[PDB]
């Protein structure tokens, strides 16, 4: 597999490439600035500036950003979590040169018009009225709020309504001064890109540029007149750096009612780790107890074999240029934003062929058993056990 | 005091008993509250709040 070579400018701003035959390019710009790093003042700003950053710049007044990136054929895509934020384009390698060039002007010199930040408002505000139609994000939205509580983790990436009507220019000329620094910024392309052409391009255009504690708690939501009940049982992840992030990865593998997910979600050092099962309310107690056993089962139950699937699977997890160039990108981008650098995939497979059955319930030893759960449940939810009982497994 | 003695032949066992049985409550009774405050901690903190639609 080739290697992600990796420089740094004037700015700071990182520029990772990893060129790969394919013959498009995923050309991207990360920041490491989400919700997180919001202080409950501009809780929605990242959110509104990601909906105002494709609505024409100076140079690009109006519909010109589509229409360019529309007419050389391009797919713009942007999306924001409570740690980074992401806008990048999917285009033909051949245009590199008109690629970074709009890239430069979305994260920067971006000229929010006022008639289009009252459009956006109250498009963001709508969609939000109707946000709730996704029980799956609610559930994970308070979830993350539950048990990051007096943290900036809690506030969620789109922001409450209130700050959503309240926001003007200035509040987000600041979110956008501020959070968009170029030591904190990372270009990444993947695909049928020349690293040396892409650093000429990056030093040509953009070089311009200038606590979390896990509490235990369980929030029940309760409506009943929903068809479905959504549960989310999360502990606390060791984080993006931790090194027995792998093992967790690997005890995921093992677990995989109904659409009974498992997820790691990691932030800089802290997450998630738990399951979100969806069930009719009379079950929502077995299932509850069913999760509780599997975990204490990776605890008791690592057969060898498992471990072995469990890493296997894990294996055929692994993003890489056969996943495509987005995919790609997306990956080296997070990449030099949570670790400072790209690691290759045969050092996740020296990490993941390290793992076996005793390191594994060590490491879910210490993260499952005694740790006060943080339960977010929404729907028909009367059945769903309290948090004694929860905690409780007793088994 | 003899026949007071020979009428409860046990009075002085049974003082004995009864200040191991008060050291043993006096011991015991803020445990099993303090218990009994923990596990009914989580709903006397639990807070409720009306969100009609």
């Amino acid at each position: 597999v080739p290697e992600t070579q990796v420089s740094i400018l004037d700015n700071g701003l990182r520029v990772a490439s990893e060129q790969s035959s394919h013959a498009t390019c995923t050309v991207g710009v990360w920041i490491d600035a989400g919700s997180r790093y919001e202080t409950e003042k501009n809780n929605g700003a990242g959110y509104f500036l990601e909906h105002l950053a494709f609505k024409g710049t100076k140079n690009r007044p109006g519909n010109a950003l589509e229409k360019e990136v529309e007419s050389i054929g391009a797919h713009l895509n942007a999306y924001s979590t409570r740690e980074h934020t992401a806008y990048l384009i999917k285009a033909l390698s051949k245009d590199l040169p008109k690629v970074v060039e709009l890239l430069a002007d979305i994260v920067q010199n971006s000229s929010l018009e006022d008639s289009q930040i009252e459009k956006e408002r109250d498009v963001i505000l709508r969609e939000m009225q109707e946000n709730d139609a996704s029980m799956q994000n609610v559930v994970f939205d308070y979830l993350h709020a539950t048990a990051f509580q007096g943290t900036p983790l809690a506030q969620a990436v789109e922001g409450p309504s209130e700050n959503v009507r309240r926001l003007s220019r200035t509040d987000l000329t600041d979110y956008l001064n501020r959070h968009y620094k170029a030591p904190r910024m990372v270009l990444a392309a993947a695909g049928g890109v020349e690293h040396q052409q892409l650093l000429d391009l990056a030093q040509k255009h953009l070089s311009s540029v200038s606590p979390c504690r896990f509490t235990g708690s369980e929030i029940r939501h309760r409506d009943d007149a929903l068809p479905l009940a959504h549960v989310a049982i999360a502990v606390e992840g060791p984080g993006w750096a931790n090194p027995d992030n792998v093992t967790l990865q690997v005890a995921n593998a093992i677990i995989g009612c109904q659409s009974f997910q498992t997820f790691n979600i990691s932030y800089s050092d802290t997450g998630l780790l738990g399951a979100h099962f969806v069930c009719d309310a009379m079950s929502i107690d077995d299932m509850v107890f069913f999760l509780q056993g599997q975990w204490m089962r990776l605890c008791t139950s690592a057969t060898e074999s498992e471990v072995t699937r469990g890493k296997n699977i894990l294996r055929n997890a692994l993003v890489s240029h056969l996943d495509g160039t987005t995919p790609v990108c997306e990956d080296i981008g997070r990449s030099l934003l949570t670790y400072g650098r790209r690691i290759p995939l045969a050092e996740w497979e020296s990490r993941i062929q390290e793992v076996d059955a005793q390191m594994l319930r060590d490491i879910c030893s210490k993260y499952f058993y005694d740790q006060c759960p943080a339960v977010a449940g929404y729907g028909p939810i009367e059945q769903l056990p309290d948090y004694n009982r929860i905690r409780s497994g007793m088994f | 005091t003899f026949l007071r003695w020979a009428s409860e032949p046990e009075h002085d066992h049974r003082k004995r008993m009864g200040l191991k049985m008060l050291l043993m409550m006096g011991l015991l009774l803020p445990l099993t509250y303090a218990m009994k405050r923990h596990k009914w901690s989580v709903l006397k903190s639990r807070k409720l709040a009306y969100r009609p639609p």
